[PDB]
RNA sequence: GGGAUAACUGGCUUGUGGCUGCCAAGCGCUCCUAGCGACGUAGCUUUUUGAUCCUUCGAUGUCGGCUCUUCCUAUCAUUGGGACGCAGAAGUCUCAAAGUGUCGGAUUGUUCACCCGCUAAUAGGGAACGUGAGCUGGGUUUAGACCGUCGUGAGACAGGUUAGUUUUACCCUACUGAUGAAUUUUAUUAUAUAUAUACAUAUAGUAUUGUGACAGUAAUCCAACUUGGUACGAGAGGAUUAGUUGGUUCAGACAAUUGGUACAGCAAUUGGUUGACAAACCAGUGUUGCGAAGCUAAGUCUGUUGGAUAAUGGCUGAACGCCUCUUAAGCCAGAAACCAUGCUGAUUAAACAAUACUAUCUUUUUUGUUUGCUAAUGUAAAAGAGAAAUUAUAUAUGUACCGGUACAUA
RNA sequence: ACGACUUUUUUGCCUCAGGGUGCUGUAAACAUGAAAGUAAACUUUACGAUCUGUUGAGGCUUAUCCCUAGUGGUAAAGUGU
């Protein structure tokens, strides 16, 4: 029914916004900004990310 | 066949150097002319993923060098929209050899396809490990 | 001696001079055409640009690549006040063109109708339309007859409400919009009858039709060749300039051959663009006016922080196809097709699977801010 | 000193070059002419090279390329055709056609040339040998230098090579945009109550709505599939035609949404400095990372159909008992051409219409108009400025009958 | 460019402020919090890049963002006809 999510965060998917990489693994990456884009090219993990809802999650402040 | 095909943001100029994808023995690809292109003053001859190229073999079997061949590219470093809703894109640029007459040259094409063009052409929807 | 390799000249001739329009509203240049079997209506309304948003929409396509496939558009929202018809024109045929017989006027107007004529509302007294408050009814009824009797063409004179909406302006747009259909008679009637009442946009266009589209162009000022006409640019080495000009041509003419790119304004132009697809003619009243039959949730059309330099819509709204001429915040002119367009794509009846109302500003996900609370939680 | 005299344009001519002819001996199985066409013979042109020395030497900047626009047709392709040596598929000769298109490189000082490749095809020319106050300066062609040959020599060489300043628009016009008065020797396609009326109307000032003469113009080509492995063909092969879906080029917009963009703005960080500290500052934007928003494409949308026709295919049909597309009268259908339509402009019409309100003022009568000013005069046409059937033209108008028939009348 | 054009001039507008919309990424301050080690008492007390917590914190968002009848403002008084 409705759009899937986004699981770099916990949003919808919203039509547009989002961009897809598919890397040399064969490995989809979907993309819902150019920041998380430039976070990706720059290859930094996820456990730095103080501002994201994963780090929240991983600190387990939510 | 259907060798229809709607728009693909151009990309790839002549003189571009692609991956060949196959046990060919061919390592790579120089592309030297785009078959089907368009006369213009200004353009250099552009290629899309379900664009037929004409390529020479820079690193690859030794009689495979200096001659020219087909191919097809199946991954492109440039961002497209598809209709769906999302810019898709690559992390590499590849293509695969094939014949003037559009059958294969290649046995087997070793990273992923862009799906439009997998189905444009049916001898690498035959040999392609992964759909995108 | 003639050029070794063509190539296609730069920019359109037809479009000299690329000037300033001489007015802000929209001009129609030409109406619809006879069609006495069809009952009178109206050919034309003005409406604001509000901005853009996407669509998804199912497509049946016959044959297509994508065929069944859903896709994603691109969509114009236009925010529609209900023009309101105070004057009647009456046109007659003569070898020098349309002629104005007379025009005959309603029975009360706005102040935003004479807040138009006034350059100084603010610092007058007002006088307008005062002697022309009332005259006799026999003489109202013989000017009609009298158009009815030798007038050919029928014309109904319109305005805008901007009092409904939120713009800095409150001058009225004021404008002719033919009538075609029927009989002079059948059509007076038809005018008389309508005259007072405020008309929505459903009262003029149906949902799905094709529309033609009439507006000045978004501004830029004085701007070089280059810019203007898109000339390929002057090499790495030159002893002045790189958006400076090329050759202008020939010794014979001993003059300037005018088909030459040169500076000059570019933008504030007039344009027709045609055959616009409505995709929904939206309802002030509805509160699910962005939902869809797969979404079926309540939710305005709003984006969120709504349109930029517009805000909220509070009106009746056009939920049209592509792009539109103009800044946002303009009037926009809808003018239906001077002959009605016949193919696929006319016939066909538009199923949306989705209407975005996420934020334009930014890169704003949600859809409403309480789905932006929800995702976020507890505040201090 | 020299246009008394070259190199540059132009000009005359057109030998030379190029293009088109006429013909009929052969070739074309067979067959003059489907296609050809000699031996011969006629024209045209100046994108050739000459011949020339009228024009300019108190200077017209001396090649080419780049860039940019327009004109031509002697059409290469796209549109419509005609012929064929034509079964189809092709293909070949040909006509109306200049609406539209005619490319990427490799090698050159290069027009030219020559490969490789795309293309749908990669036609040919003009514009002061298109285009140096548009550029460039590689080349011929200043002064330095080198090698060969020739010259006793100094030196010489359309012999070859390297190095070598490209000055000024602020004038007038042109063009592009941007403002803008003013115009009763001027206008009027009607006005007034089913009837009138130029011997007549029209102030002006603001403001809206518009009129639209006139000027400009635009959209473009290809592919795929289905028709159809059919018609046609002995087989091999193999369409016209539509239809559907796509793509190229141009154009016009637009920025939802991707990309691009930062001296809006937050964070980081290098070197120094204010005691530390938070706070900060400085280095012609210190430097990074993100970067709304506004611009923007490599992103997104949109880009008519009538009329009159051309080539042509035909018809009725004479001259000429028959025949004949008219190489007589009368006609018809017919093209990317043409004109409207559409669209853009329209202080291109010293243009105009309708509407709204206003300026002690308008209207009728009398007398006057032999410190810049403060009573005030101008007419291009008075002399009876007299005169509203109408299709006509190898016949008209009434009236009577049912656009025709009959009867009058000019 | 400048004229010009679009506006509004108290059912407004400017002004700030609040909210919306966002953008950045978790401020200062404090922890007898954690922290590679270090030294000095007779197990306790010193020093310490850094990290976590308080803390999706702090900052910034019309300049050409949106909303608000939320605050205070809103003059000259000229000129042509």
């Amino acid at each position: 029914v409705k759009t899937e999510a986004c699981s770099f965060s916990e949003y919808r998917i919203y039509p547009g916004r989002g961009q897809k990489y598919i890397a040399r693994d064969g490995k989809v990456y979907f993309y819902l900004s150019s920041k998380f884009a430039s976070l990706a090219l720059q290859k930094k993990k996820a456990a730095k990310l103080r501002w994201t809802q994963t780090w929240r999650r991983n600190n387990k402040k939510t | 066949t259907l060798k229809n095909k709607m728009r693909i943001t151009l990309s790839l100029p002549v003189g571009a150097l692609i991956n060949c994808c196959d046990n060919s023995g061919g390592k790579n690809l120089y592309i030297i002319a785009v078959q089907g292109f368009g006369s213009c003053l200004n353009r250099l001859p552009a290629a899309s993923l379900g664009d037929m190229v004409l390529a020479t073999v820079k690193k690859g079997k030794p009689d495979l060098r200096k001659k020219v061949l087909n191919a097809i590219i199946c991954r492109q470093s440039k961002a497209w929209r598809r209709h769906e809703g999302y810019y898709i894109y690559f992390e590499d640029n590849a293509g695969v050899i094939v014949n003037p007459k559009g059958e294969m040259k290649g046995s087997a094409i070793t990273g992923p396809v862009a799906r439009e063009c997998a189905e444009l052409w049916p001898k690498l929807s035959s040999a392609a490990s992964a759909i995108v | 001696s003639h050029r070794k390799f063509e190539r296609p000249r730069h920019g359109s001739l037809g479009f000299l001079p690329r000037k300033r329009c001489k007015r802000l509203r929209g001009k129609i240049r030409s109406f619809p055409k006879d069609d006495k079997e069809k009952p009178p209506h109206f050919t034309a309304f003005m409406g604001y640009k509000a901005g853009m948003t996407h669509i998804v929409r199912e497509v049946d396509k016959p044959g297509s690549k994508l065929h069944k496939k859903e896709i994603v558009e691109a969509c114009t929202i236009i925010e529609c006040a209900p023009m309101v018809v105070v004057g009647i024109v009456g046109y007659r045929e003569t070898p020098k063109g349309l002629r104005i017989l007379s025009t005959v006027w309603a029975n009360h107007v706005s102040d935003e109708f004479r807040r138009r004529y006034y350059k100084n509302w603010y610092k007058s007294e007002k006088k307008a339309f005062t002697k022309s408050l009332n005259v006799p009814e026999a003489t109202k009824n013989c000017l009609l007859k009298r158009i009815e009797k030798y007038c050919t063409v029928l014309r109904a004179i319109c305005h805008t409400q901007p009092s409904k909406t939120p713009l800095r302006m409150k001058k009225a747009h004021i404008m002719e919009v033919q009538i075609n259909g029927g009989s002079m008679k059948e059509k007076l009637e038809f005018v008389k009858e309508m005259l007072e009442k405020n008309l929505p946009v459903s009262t003029v266009f149906n949902p799905n039709e094709m529309i033609d589209v009439i507006s000045v162009t978004k501004g830029h000022g004085t701007k070089g060749v280059v810019s203007r006409y898109g000339v390929k640019r002057l090499p790495r080495k030159t002893h002045r300039g790189l958006r400076k000009v090329a050759c202008i041509g020939a010794w014979h003419p001993a003059r300037v051959q005018f088909q030459i790119p040169r500076h000059g304004q570019k933008g504030y132009f007039h344009r027709t663009e045609r055959n616009k697809k409505i995709y929904r003619i939206g309802l002030k009243t509805d509160k699910n006016s962005a939902s869809t039959d797969a979404d079926i949730t309540e939710k305005k059309i709003t984006p969120m922080g709504g349109f930029p330099h517009y805000g909220v819509v509070n009106e009746d709204f056009l939920l049209l196809k592509g792009c539109v001429a103009g800044t946002k915040k303009r009037p926009i002119t809808l003018r239906k097709n001077i002959v009605p367009q016949v193919s696929r794509d006319a016939l066909a009846q538009v199923s949306l699977k989705f209407i975005d109302t996420s934020s334009k500003i930014g890169h704003g996900r949600f859809q409403t801010s309480e789905e932006k609370v929800k995702y976020y939680g507890p505040l201090k």
